[PDB]
């Protein structure tokens, strides 16, 4: 019963900058069950956010996710190259799992 | 609405997670003149009656493979061990030229020099060595004990014994044993009726390289067990479900005598050797032999793709890592257990299979890790009545299909009974809302 | 607590809320006529995290007792939840999970609760 | 470490039935692992079909009735494979296929959600056009 | 509690009860300004029987405190004596050794009496 | 109590009492979210010390909590000192050294003083 | 340093000490003691002459 | 142990100024040990004049502006050593000299409270006469 | 460790010279030792193990 949103649609940076991306889900769950996902077109994503700000063992140091009750954040300080590509939003709380409409991250 | 629901502590709540700790081990009132290695010097405290707890509902997720409770109670087994071991004897004067050749199983006949409890006047002495703690060092040869390279060996002091008592693990205040409970249960994955317990079944913790005895039994599955199934390194765990019987006995008279090596240093050793003179056997009969292997390979076949599966024989070599050790009184067989796994199922009797054992005294019974231990040789005739109850057998790499028996990893002989079992922390201060305003 | 030394024991971990806390109290009930270098290292260490809990029950004015109701709002932010929602649809673990990131802001507010409520009334 | 492969790119007619693999080679099992579906139109984002969690088949109710999937764990020569199939492809099935494993053992970890899952490690995406 | 970690020492156990509760306080009273592996092993099995019986006082509502006068009707079962009775012609080890067949009895009546007197000023 | 196992961190040492009253009470909110036979020793006696002083708030009513008002007369014996004489112009440690040639005369008052409490809500 | 013994008034209480163990315990600490304090010393194996 | 010693017996004109010394053989220094300056008329009892203290050179309101204490502490030839200097010796001054230390170490010694403390080892006493 | 400002004399009585006077700088001195030598380690077989 969820058609998430996230800021922004579609935005463009450059290396070693510092950049925002935000999801706010129709809901508003409380456990910080979100996740999101990047890919190269083409790729297949790779998580690189669970449960908010929990990162796995390979992705960089660099992201950062944040929790603020519906509007949950991912900064990227330092920005390289081989980082851009659409990202996903994701909650996981109640099934189905919908996903975000994905941001395409490119240089303008 | 407005639903000011507010905050409430709860100092009880069942909370759990997949924790770790050390466990202490529990035997039953058995233990006073009563010195065997495993729960005499280790763990005083005996539990009387169970308070085993199920839980309904629930399915908690096992995997012993990642299982560390196997792997500490593996190091508290060498460390008890070696802590039952080193206030013994250590006869380090035997590492000399040994003059062995055979005299009327052959053995050998071995003369070779000591020292007494005098150290100016010297000691010649008499002793019966077998094949296997001796190599050919270059009629009336001269030989070596195996493990004068590595470390010294020392002696069992007889007042030692070696019955593997039931053994349980009592997890310390704080922590609860997750049982399985489920029947035909795999060892990996969910579990249905998980029940709390404060300690575990009582385990035998018996040393066995080829395959398991006097296990537990699984009930109405067979159940194969491993790592990764198509790693063939792995080594394949096969739990039966009906009791296999086997009789391991040496049918020969050998009196124990013993010499004044230091200052209350008695080696004991063999002396006249009469009775059945030939290789100490295990019978095991041809009926439930077959028949539970029959239900193996059917199992096999309900993982292996339906393939024509071969029992081949052991890879040969060194007959320790190869060959099926064996703790009966005081004394270690390796029974060359060819005979046993041998079929091409894609024929033999009901009547019984006789397979030979060659006896070791000097042990490295663990594969490096751990120490050594001269096992004297008790008697004479012995008869140990046992449970043969599993399987320790590895797939090769290469439309047949292979399962060379070999051992592997030695906490690999537990992991059939500590599959059921999973320490988990409590934590016990749960905060959940509920409308009160007090304190 | 249930054990030797004592801690509580797991009474109907799959039971449903509302009748958890009955089964809370029977564990209670049950649980008090109820009651080398590794075993005294495990229970000096089941000292230390039990005095610890305890110093947390100690803290918010509930001296170590179960049931222990304190005045602090449970902000909709640390879940939106309504009670019977949970209440009768849930077991304990699974809303352990939910709110573990937040368990350190829950002590930090009940712990400025309780200092207040004791400094108010060392007022009154 | 996990890596996750599937079958190539099919092609087929309107109204024919597909069937995709998932051969997870680093799954111990997927007793404790659990695999997910997801399907991806083309440029538009990516939507969740079904799953595999401790042998509970389910797909969504976009999918009920419809689709299936199947799952075989280790065995021998196959490492844990999983397949999706669906009977009576339309153009909207036209689509990006995905089969994702999660780890599902240690329950405080966070990737799942009791049946829901945030899914760990991806395969190489399969393009089928009706 | 009297020792070196804090545990009671018996004042004056010939001493009928009229005076022995006196002589109780005024333990308490001096009490407290008076206040390898065996010594170890000992006093941590002193903290575990300590921790024990002030959970026994701390599962009672009694908050580790002496004199805590608790809510059950003490049945004529347990003993039909008098008051003054055995308060003025007994001493106290004769008269645990009367009662010793029904301490977990009590143990756990007064558990349900602790819960029950919290679950209902829980409801009030 | 801040330690690992849990005991009072010096919070603000130099701090004259008015602003030090204000940074205990910080300490206990910051404190409770902050948390080879030489460990065990050091621990167990750690244990044992714990235990005593929280049986010193065990036998003064105080059940183990900060800033515990109790009702005895100090006297001008032990100090004739005004209020905002020591709580304004002074810290804790000299005030310790000024009268600790009275501390186990004032655990000797509080704790007549704590039974003479209870026992007369025992009567009443 | 100093001893706190209490007297027990109008109090009976029976002693056996043939079925004590505060003696054998002590027996045991003392050969246990006497032997703790004695394998870190020399060990005199070359007189057996 | 410690032990004190000072300047000799001086007598001196009305109107001079008179330094004393003060040498502690046995203070470790003078950062932790405090020494103190403390008259004696003749026959009268003993009047406290100065200290020095963890380097704060203090005198009474009898003596501030007038009279000057210093203290150098351990060096290699001399141990630790204070001096008292007078400017205008009056007949008031006509006295019988002390230096003391104390241990000021373990706070909870109570031989010192704050800068005041009780004086723990002597000297000899210097006669000035005017 | 290094002191920042300034080096320091440290010593239990100075005017004792039986005293070790500790000195401590303010900066890294550097030095390199060094063996410029093969000398390869071989073992014999003196015990079991
Ligand atoms: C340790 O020990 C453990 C034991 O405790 C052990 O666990 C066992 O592991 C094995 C591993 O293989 C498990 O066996 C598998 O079970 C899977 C699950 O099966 C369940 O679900 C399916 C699907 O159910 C959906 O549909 C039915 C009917 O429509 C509904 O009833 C369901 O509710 C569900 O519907 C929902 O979901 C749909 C989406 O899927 C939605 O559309 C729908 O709307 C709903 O939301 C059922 O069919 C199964 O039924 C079985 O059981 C029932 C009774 O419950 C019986 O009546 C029935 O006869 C079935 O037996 C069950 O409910 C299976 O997917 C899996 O099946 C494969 O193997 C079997 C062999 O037994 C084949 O028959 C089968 O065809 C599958 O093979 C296909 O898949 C592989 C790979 O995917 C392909 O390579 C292969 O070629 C084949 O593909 C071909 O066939 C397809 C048709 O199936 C075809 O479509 C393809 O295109 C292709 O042609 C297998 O049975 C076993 O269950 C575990 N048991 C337990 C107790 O845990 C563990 O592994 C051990 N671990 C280790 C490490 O050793
Ligand atoms: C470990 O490391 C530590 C470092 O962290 C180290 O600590 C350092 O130790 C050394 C030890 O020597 C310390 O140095 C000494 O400091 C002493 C204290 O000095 C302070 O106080 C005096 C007096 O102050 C009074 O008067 C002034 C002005 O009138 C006022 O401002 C004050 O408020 C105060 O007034 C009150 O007190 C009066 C009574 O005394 C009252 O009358 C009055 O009303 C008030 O109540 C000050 O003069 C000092 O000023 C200095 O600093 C200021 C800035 O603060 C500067 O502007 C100024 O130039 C000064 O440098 C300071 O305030 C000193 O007494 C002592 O001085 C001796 O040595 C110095 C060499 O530096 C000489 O110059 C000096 O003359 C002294 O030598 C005399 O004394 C010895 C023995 O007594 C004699 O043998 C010698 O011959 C000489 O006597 C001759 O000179 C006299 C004149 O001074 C004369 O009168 C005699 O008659 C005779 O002719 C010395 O400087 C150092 O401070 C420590 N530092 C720190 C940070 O701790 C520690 O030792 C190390 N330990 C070890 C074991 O290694
Ligand atoms: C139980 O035991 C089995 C037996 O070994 C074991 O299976 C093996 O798992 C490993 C994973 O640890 C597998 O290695 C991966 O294989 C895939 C695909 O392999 C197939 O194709 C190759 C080549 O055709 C065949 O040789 C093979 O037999 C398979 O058919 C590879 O894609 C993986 O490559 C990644 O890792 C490599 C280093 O090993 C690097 O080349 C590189 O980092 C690769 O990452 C790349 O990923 C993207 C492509 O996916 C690419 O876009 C990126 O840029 C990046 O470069 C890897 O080699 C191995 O094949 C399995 N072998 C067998 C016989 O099954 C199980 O893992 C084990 N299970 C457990 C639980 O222990
Ligand atoms: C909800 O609570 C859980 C509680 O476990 C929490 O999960 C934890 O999150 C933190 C923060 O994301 C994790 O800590 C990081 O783990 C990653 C794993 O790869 C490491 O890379 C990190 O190390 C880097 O950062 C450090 C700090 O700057 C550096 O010192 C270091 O050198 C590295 O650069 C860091 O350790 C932690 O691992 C998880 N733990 C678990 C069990 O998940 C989750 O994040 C919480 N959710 C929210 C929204 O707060
Ligand atoms: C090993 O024992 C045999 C048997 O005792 C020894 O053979 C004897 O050698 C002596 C040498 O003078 C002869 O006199 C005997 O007649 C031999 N006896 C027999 C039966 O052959 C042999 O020397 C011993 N060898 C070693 C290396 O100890
Ligand atoms: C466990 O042992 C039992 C008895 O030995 C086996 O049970 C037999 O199973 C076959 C087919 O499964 C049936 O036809 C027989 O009737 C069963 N025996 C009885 C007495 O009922 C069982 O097969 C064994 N388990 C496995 C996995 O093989
Ligand atoms: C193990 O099995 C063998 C079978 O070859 C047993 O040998 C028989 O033993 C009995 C009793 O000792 C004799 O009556 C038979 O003549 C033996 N031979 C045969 C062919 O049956 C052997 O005894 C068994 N071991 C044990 C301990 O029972
Ligand atoms: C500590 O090291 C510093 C730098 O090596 C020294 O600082 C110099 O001090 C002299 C006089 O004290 C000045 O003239 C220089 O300008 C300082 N250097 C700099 C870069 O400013 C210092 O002397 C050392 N400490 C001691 C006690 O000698
Ligand atoms: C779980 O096992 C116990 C004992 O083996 C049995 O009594 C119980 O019925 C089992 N639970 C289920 C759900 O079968
Ligand atoms: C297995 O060993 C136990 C040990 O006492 C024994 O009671 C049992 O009879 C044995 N099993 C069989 C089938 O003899
Ligand atoms: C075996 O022979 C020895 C030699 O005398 C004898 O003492 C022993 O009793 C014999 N064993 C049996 C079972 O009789
Ligand atoms: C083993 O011995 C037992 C009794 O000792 C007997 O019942 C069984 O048949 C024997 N087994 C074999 C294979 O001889
Ligand atoms: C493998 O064997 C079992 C029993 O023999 C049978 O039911 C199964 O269908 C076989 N496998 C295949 C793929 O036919
Ligand atoms: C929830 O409410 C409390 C009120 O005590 C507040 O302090 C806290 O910051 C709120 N949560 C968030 C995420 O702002
Ligand atoms: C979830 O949170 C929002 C914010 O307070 C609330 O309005 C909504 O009603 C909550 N959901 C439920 C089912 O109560
Ligand atoms: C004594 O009274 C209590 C009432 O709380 C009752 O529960 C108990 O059973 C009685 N005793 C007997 C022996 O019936
Ligand atoms: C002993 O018990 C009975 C039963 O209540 C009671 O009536 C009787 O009075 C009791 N004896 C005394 C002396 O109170
Ligand atoms: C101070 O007052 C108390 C009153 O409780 C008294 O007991 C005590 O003796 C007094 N102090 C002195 C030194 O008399
Ligand atoms: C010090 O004590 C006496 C005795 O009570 C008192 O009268 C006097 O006022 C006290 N000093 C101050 C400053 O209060
Ligand atoms: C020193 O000599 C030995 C002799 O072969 C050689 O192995 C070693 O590598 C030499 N050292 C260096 C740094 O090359």
């Amino acid at each position: 019963d969820i058609q998430m949103t996230q800021s922004p649609s579609t935005l463009s940076a450059s290396t070693g900058d510092t950049v925002r991306i935000s999801c706010r889900a129709s809901q508003s769950i409380t456990g910080n069950w979100v996740a999101w996902y990047q890919q190269r077109p083409g790729k297949a994503p790779r998580l690189l956010i669970y449960r908010g700000a929990a990162l796995l063992g390979g992705v960089p140091s660099r992201f950062r996710g944040s929790a603020a009750g519906t509007d949950f954040t991912l900064t990227i300080g330092n920005l390289q190259a081989e980082d851009f590509g659409t990202f996903y939003c994701q909650q996981y709380d109640t099934y189905p799992g919908t996903f975000g409409q994905g941001t395409k991250v490119e240089v303008k | 609405a407005t639903n000011n629901l507010w905050v409430t502590v709860y100092y009880g709540v069942p909370v759990w997670r997949d924790a770790d700790t050390t466990l202490f081990c529990a035997s039953d009132a058995k233990a006073t003149e009563v010195h065997n290695v495993w729960a005499t010097h280790a763990c005083v405290p005996t539990d009387p009656n169970p308070q085993e707890m199920h839980l309904k509902n629930v399915t908690e997720n096992f995997n012993m493979w990642k299982n560390n409770m196997v792997e500490q109670m593996q190091e508290d087994v060498i460390s008890l061990w070696d802590q039952s071991l080193k206030p013994c004897v250590k006869l380090t004067p035997l590492c000399v030229t040994l003059n062995c050749t055979s005299a009327t199983d052959d053995v050998r006949n071995c003369s070779f020099n000591m020292t007494t409890e005098l150290r100016d006047k010297q000691q010649k002495v008499y002793a019966l060595f077998y094949k296997l703690d001796i190599v050919p060092i270059d009629n009336f040869s001269e030989y070596r004990l195996i493990n004068c390279n590595t470390s010294v060996i020392k002696q069992a002091c007889p007042k030692v014994s070696f019955d593997p008592i039931p053994i349980h693990y009592c997890t310390p205040a704080g922590y609860a044993i997750l049982r399985c409970n489920d029947k035909k249960f795999n060892g990996t994955g969910p579990c249905k009726n998980v029940s709390s317990v404060q300690c575990t079944h009582g385990i035998k913790p018996v040393v066995s390289t080829q395959l398991l005895l006097n296990g537990s039994l699984a009930e109405e599955g067979i159940i194969i067990r491993s790592e990764n199934l198509t790693n063939n390194a792995k080594t394949i765990i096969v739990h039966f479900n009906e009791s296999v019987k086997i009789n391991c006995t040496r049918p020969s008279n050998n009196t124990r005598t013993g010499i004044h090596i230091g200052p209350g240093q008695v080696f004991y050793k063999t002396g006249d050797i009469i009775g059945d003179i030939r290789k100490a056997y295990c019978n095991i009969s041809g009926a439930q032999w077959h028949k539970v292997l029959g239900r193996v390979a059917n199992k096999l076949k309900e993982h292996f793709n339906n393939k024509t599966i071969v029992f081949k024989p052991s890879s040969g070599g060194d007959p320790e890592i190869t060959m099926h050790h064996f703790n009966c009184r005081g004394e270690f067989f390796y029974c060359n257990t060819t005979k046993l796994f041998n079929s091409t199922w894609g024929t033999r009797d009901n009547g019984t299979i006789t397979i030979p054992c060659r006896i070791k005294q000097i042990i490295n019974m663990w594969q490096g890790v751990g120490q050594a231990m001269y096992a004297p040789p008790i008697k004479g005739v012995i008869k140990c009545l046992s449970n043969i109850t599993g399987i320790l057998l590895t797939r090769d790499g290469g439309n047949n299909e292979t399962f060379r028996p070999g051992g592997g990893n030695i906490k690999d002989n537990w992991r059939n009974e500590l599959y059921k079992y999973k320490v988990v922390q409590i934590e016990p201060l749960g905060i959940a809302p509920t409308k009160c305003k007090r304190r | 607590g249930l054990g030797a030394m004592i801690f509580g024991f797991l009474g109907a971990a799959g039971s449903t809320m509302g009748a958890a806390s009955i089964t809370l109290t029977v564990q209670a009930r049950q649980l008090l006529s109820g009651i080398g270098i590794k075993q005294l290292q495990a229970r000096v260490l089941a000292v230390e995290r039990y005095l610890q809990d305890q110093k947390f029950l100690g803290l918010w004015g509930c001296s170590g007792k179960i049931i222990c109701c304190t005045a602090v709002p449970w902000n909709s932010s640390w879940s939106n939840k309504t009670f019977e929602e949970i209440w009768n649809n849930m077991t304990w673990i699974e809303w352990e999970r939910e709110i573990s990131n937040y368990t350190s802001q829950i002590y930090d507010i009940l712990t400025i609760s309780q200092t207040q409520q004791e400094k108010n009334e060392k007022d009154l | 470490q996990i890596h996750l492969v599937q079958s190539g790119t099919e092609v087929k007619k309107p109204g024919s039935s597909v069937t995709v693999s998932c051969k997870a080679y680093g799954v111990n099992t997927f007793g404790l692992y659990a695999v997910n579906w997801v399907r991806q139109a083309p440029g538009q984002s990516l939507e969740y079909i079904g799953q595999i969690w401790r042998w509970k088949s389910s797909a969504s109710h976009h999918f009920r009735g419809r689709v299936l999937i199947s799952a075989v764990d280790l065995t021998g020569s196959s490492p844990p494979i999983s397949s999706l199939e669906i009977k009576n492809l339309t153009s909207d099935d036209t689509a990006v296929y995905f089969c994702t494993t999660t780890s599902t053992y240690d329950r405080w970890s966070g990737l799942h959600h009791d049946g829901v899952m945030a899914f760990s490690s991806w395969g190489q995406g399969t393009l089928i056009s009706v």
